[PDB]
């Protein structure tokens, strides 16, 4: 009865061990998968924090460890590889705001925020939105206004309402209203707190998670 | 509790 | 006179929910949650605590009834022990949960450190062994004191002889009544203040209705708590400072408030572990 | 234009000869084999050690060393006979989606969904295993390894392609380009000469690795497949889909030979793998559980429901004693 | 791989003494650890053992009391304190590599050792030949008897084989029974039975003279044959 | 057209595979298949006295 394989149970042990605790230090880490559409505004949201398919960006603020997971330079089927990815914390998703007028633009990110908001594997982890490029978005409604891209818009061509009706008309968009949240920060070149909003969102989910994993919810 | 005594 | 003999049945029905409930919680626990998260840990921990203070129940009723303790020496020492052991485990079991409750919503990002299921099992093991050290002392001073004619079960006092035992009660009322409400009161109400600041629960009403279904459990488990525990802990104080004549409706409605004292370790798994999401799987 | 309406004429002509001179019948060539009632399997091991949702299952030739990866980056090497631990391997690309077993048993294969198929060093000496090479060149995520021995080794990845490589040298040594989809697995001979592939395109080809160029294309679905396995006779393969169906395909014929399928399965598989005599099929679904298919008679013959989260991979020994079905619920089991 | 042991030397009876040794080039916290010993005419005997994460210790009750094993895991260093040392424990003192799972090979890297002179239940596994002489390419049949069965009800007989050449430190040449060890030419063959084991040479070349030892692995304590000799 | 012909190539490599029709070529599966379901212990299910587990 276990000659020498006590040393080999105690090996498995061991190692067992080492897997506990490698568990507890992934489990007190949080990711967050982050989308964002081709070329847009994902270059910005890279840079405003701390900082082959996936490429891992590994930072930390207030003592939370953030694995961001800007996937979207991998040019594959997406439905068979997104399965991999629940149980994520949040979901930022990247859209360029500015990008309303270029050959539709806003639409082809209406329709990725339609895949992955109503998405089967996806429909508890709340998601975030940065609209980016308000330097610019700021200009282009005076100039060129927004009325190209909204046919049942009318009334105010400035910024006090416009980014603002964009934003609505992206959070209008979860068939599933009461239970995933969408958060939205403006990001800028300067005031570098989105990294404060993430940080803001991610704790929001984590008490949720924690109420859910406690029975209360 | 409140038993004995 | 006859009211007694049906004042067994309804001290010892409390008892046998008591302990029918508390099976069913340790059994749906062990059976189909398997403890792999950290808060079945502490249910179950609950579970067994008042299962056995729900088994210790009918110890005491042949002390109403028969008069004498027909047990002798050789359980009167184990059940005053288990009884003052499972008492103080309920409580500090409360009083934990209620911590982890508190860290994993006022302190999020310190409660993703703390609150792994290791150290939920190492304080679980912390406060058993916390409730010994008060339990201990109450076997070491349990003796057995004979009356008038009977087997008795009673607790005496070391030296200095008379004096001893009034710090025990003070000891058992502000170490087991008043921390407790005084700790789960303030560290329920500031996760409800907290609570009441988040944007996961705060509109959209439905979700204020889910917010409101938290606040209405914790508001029931801290109020039977409350309406549970304080008239065995106001009686004890209340036969100690002032002598009271013995009437005869008396001593039935006294073990009536041991049987709401004990209705807390009855009714805290079944608003537990019913209440909860975890039942559904 | 014209050599667009030749090639619909070349395969409107595979599908004439496949349907004139193809006479199958099978309806009547397994009424006269009996069945198998109904087989009973248990749970005889639950393997108990990851922390993760899991998405690989292969054994050696030893029919005891199986490995396993998951979500969290550590594939582990287990022991089907003594419910042990042998290895605990870390990795980086955490996001694994498959891995293998090499038959001499000295290697394991990792690859995850950013282009890097790593190959693992286990009976080394100075300590524990060692990454040997790092096997790159595509584009989109490694799908199925598989070993053919100690020098070369195939994959299927999403970018179109499956590659042959000399591990010595981690050059793509043959490319197999003949699909329009994702490649979502891969599967090989017992004499490992030629393999089948299986793709996005409802489409499982058969390709060599002698030259390169796919012999024989089998289509018939109406959806991805997610699960090829050959047949132990190395005359078929079994394909399962995301329609609920998981077809047995005939080499020799030439087309889909039988179809498996149930009413109140509208389901989807992950897993398709054949015990050493080929009787009964375990196909893994998506609804928790796995059945187990009469595998020459399209009936089913088993249930080995004992998880609560889909299969993702299901292994069979090469001496036929037991097979794996590896949940999302982290606990993989073993059957017999 | 290299394993270095020190603190060999000469001692007064009754006085203590530690030896270290020092593992480099690989992955040292994976292995469990062996003392094994041998007296200047004599066999080997095992000292003690230190499993991977030092969880479990075993000490030869020769030596059970007196000697201390341990280990410095950051520092890569094992550790021999002894006390109380007596005229019997003069040897020398090898430092071993080993490692417990199913295919591993055990007891597979030895130390060059070190000199510890001193001034002035068992399964016993019987060789009962001393020395055999032996002429080049010929093939030769050893057997080594046990006192108990070593068939486990595992499948799996615990006998180990190391070669001894003269001047050198014993190497590992067959684990259970009939598995040849890394880096063993094919020269060397296994086979046995319950309480009957041989080892076989086939054409038998140069430098290959020295002494052979048969050990047990059934159970602790670990256990040497006598050794068996090999002449040109 | 410069991967049209790379299909047309290789329909015309696939084109000319020995057709055998499925009853002389699927009898052989039910031929093996019996000859060895004495061999398959998920068949027949092994006893405890030769069962590794």
């Amino acid at each position: 009865l276990s000659a020498e394989d006590k040393a080999a149970v105690e090996r498995s042990k061991m190692i067992d061990r080492n897997l506990r605790e490698d568990g507890e230090k992934a489990a007190r880490e949080v990711k967050l998968l982050l989308l964002g559409a081709g070329e847009s505004g994902k270059s910005t949201i890279v840079k405003q924090m701390k900082i082959t398919g996936i490429v891992e960006t590994h930072f930390t603020f207030k003592d939370l460890h953030f694995k961001m997971f800007d996937v979207g330079g991998q040019r594959s089927e997406r439905k068979k590889w997104i399965h991999c990815f629940e149980g994520v914390t949040a979901i930022i998703f990247c859209v360029a705001l500015s990008d309303y007028d270029l050959v539709n633009r806003m639409h082809e990110s209406m329709k990725l925020f339609d895949s992955i908001c109503n998405n089967k594997w996806f429909t508890d982890t709340s998601i975030i939105l940065f609209l980016n490029k308000k330097d610019l978005f700021e200009e282009k409604i005076k100039k060129s206004p927004l009325t190209i891209c909204y046919p049942e818009y009318a009334g105010s061509n400035t910024y006090e309402e416009a980014a603002a009706y964009i934003q609505c008309q992206f959070e209008d968009l979860n068939k599933r209203k009461d239970t995933k949240e969408i958060y939205t920060h403006f990001t800028c070149a300067t005031d570098t707190k989105n990294v404060q909003f993430v940080f803001d969102a991610v704790t929001d989910v984590i008490i949720k998670n924690n109420l859910k994993d406690c029975g209360l919810f | 509790y409140x038993g004995f005594x | 006179m006859v009211t007694a003999i049906t004042i067994m049945a309804l001290y010892s029905i409390v008892c046998v929910v008591g302990l029918f409930g508390n099976f069913l919680v340790m059994y749906v626990i062990v059976r189909y949650t398997k403890m792999k998260t950290a808060t079945n840990i502490y249910i179950f921990n609950l579970a067994l605590a008042d299962a056995l203070a729900t088994s210790t129940l009918p110890f005491q009723s042949v002390n109403y009834l028969m008069g004498t303790w027909p047990f002798g020496n050789i359980l009167c020492k184990i059940v005053i022990s288990i009884d003052y052991y499972n008492m103080f485990t309920s409580i500090f079991t409360l009083c934990t949960m209620s911590v982890d409750r508190y860290i994993a919503v006022c302190h999020p990002v310190k409660a993703l450190d703390f609150r792994t299921p290791r150290n939920a099992k190492i304080v679980n093991v912390c406060n058993w062994i916390l409730s010994s050290a008060i339990g201990l002392p109450v076997m070491f001073m349990a003796t057995t004191k004979y009356r008038q004619g009977s087997i008795d079960c009673t607790l005496t006092f070391s030296h200095p002889t008379w004096y001893w035992e009034n710090l025990l009660k003070i000891c058992v009322f502000i170490f087991a009544f008043i921390m407790p409400v005084l700790i789960i009161t303030v560290c329920y109400g500031l996760m409800i203040l907290r609570l009441k600041s988040v944007r996961m629960l705060s509109g959209s009403k439905e979700k204020d209705r889910n917010l409101r279904r938290i606040t209405r459990m914790v508001l029931v488990v801290v109020a039977v708590f409350i309406v549970c525990w304080t008239p065995i802990h106001i009686y004890v104080i209340i036969k100690a400072l002032i002598t009271i004549p013995e009437t005869t409706f008396q001593t039935v409605s006294w073990h009536f408030c041991i049987a709401l004292g004990y209705t807390n370790s009855c009714l805290n798994p079944v608003l537990y572990a019913f209440l909860d999401e975890n039942f559904k799987r | 234009d014209q050599l667009r309406q030749e090639a619909e004429q070349l395969k409107n002509q595979i599908r004439d000869a496949r349907k004139a001179c193809a006479d199958a019948t099978l309806s009547q060539i397994t009424n006269n084999i009996d069945p198998v009632g109904r087989i009973q399997m248990r749970t005889r091991r639950t393997l108990r050690g990851h922390l993760a949702k899991i998405y690989a299952m292969h054994w050696g030739t030893d029919s005891r060393l199986l490995v396993s990866a998951s979500q969290d980056g550590k594939l582990i090497i287990w022991d089907s006979y003594t419910t042990n631990k042998v290895h605990a391997i870390p990795l980086r690309s955490s996001w694994v989606m498959t891995c293998a077993y090499a038959p001499s048993g000295n290697y394991v294969a990792c690859g995850g969904l950013d282009n890097i198929c790593s190959i693992y060093n286990l009976k080394t000496r100075e300590g524990n295993v060692r990454v040997s090479r790092e096997l790159a060149g595509h584009t989109g995520y490694l799908s199925c390894c598989r070993f053919l021995d100690d020098n070369q080794i195939v994959t299927s990845s999403g970018d179109t392609t499956c590659a042959l490589w000399d591990i010595e040298t981690g050059q793509q040594t043959t490319t197999f380009t003949g699909h329009t989809g994702d490649v979502m697995s891969l599967s090989l001979a017992p004499d490992t000469r030629l393999f089948v592939s299986g793709a996005c395109d409802a489409s499982a080809k058969l390709w060599d690795v002698r030259e390169g160029m796919c012999r024989q294309t089998f289509t018939g679905h109406e959806s991805d497949i997610n699960a090829i396995c050959f047949f132990p006779n190395g005359n078929a393969f079994a394909t399962g889909s995301d329609d609920a169906t998981c077809r047995l395909f005939d080499l020799r014929a030439d087309q889909e030979l039988m179809t498996y399928s149930h009413d109140n399965i509208i389901c989807g598989i992950t897993s398709v793998s054949f015990s050493k005599s080929g009787r009964l099929l375990l196909a893994g679904y998506d609804d928790f559980n796995c059945n187990v298919w009469d595998a020459l008679k399209a009936d089913r013959a088993g249930v080995l429901a004992g998880h609560d989260n889909r299969v993702s991979c299901l292994g069979v020994t090469d001496d036929g004693m037991a097979v794996a079905t590896g949940s999302w619920d982290s606990f993989l089991k073993i059957w017999n | 791989v290299q394993l270095v042991e020190s603190g060999g030397g000469l001692v007064q009876p009754g006085g203590s003494r530690k030896l270290s040794c020092s593992a480099s080039g690989f992955a040292f916290s994976s292995f469990g650890m062996h003392w094994v010993r041998q007296a200047p005419e004599k066999g080997l005997e095992w000292v003690a053992y230190i499993s991977s994460g030092s969880g479990t210790i075993y000490y030869a009750d020769t030596v059970k009391g007196r000697f201390t094993i341990s280990r410095d895991d950051p520092k890569n260093t094992l550790f021999l304190q002894m006390t109380s040392l007596r005229s019997e424990d003069t040897a020398m003192y090898y430092c071993v590599r080993s490692i417990y799972y199913y295919g591993s090979s055990p007891f597979d890297f030895w130390g060059q050792g070190t000199t510890l002179t001193v001034s002035s239940s068992d399964i016993v596994m019987t060789q009962a030949t001393s020395s055999v002489p032996v002429t080049p390419g010929e093939s030769v049949s050893i057997s080594c008897r046990s006192s108990k069965s070593l068939l486990h009800s595992n499948g799996n007989t615990y006998l180990y084989w190391f070669l001894q050449r003269p001047g050198q430190s014993p190497q590992l040449l067959i684990y259970r029974m009939s598995n040849l060890a890394s880096g063993v030419p094919d020269r060397f063959s296994g086979s046995g039975s319950g309480t009957a084991f041989t080892l076989t040479i086939s054409r038998l070349e140069a430098e290959d003279v020295g002494v052979y030892y048969c050990m047990q692995h059934l159970e602790y304590p670990l256990t040497f044959g006598a050794g068996t000799k090999l002449e040109l | 057209i410069a991967q049209a012909r790379k299909l047309v190539e290789q329909l015309k490599m696939e084109a000319n595979i020995d057709r055998i029709k499925v009853s002389k070529a699927a009898a052989d599966l039910m031929a093996y298949c019996e000859a060895h379901a004495k061999e398959d212990p998920l068949l027949t299910p092994v006893p405890a006295s030769e069962n590794p587990f």
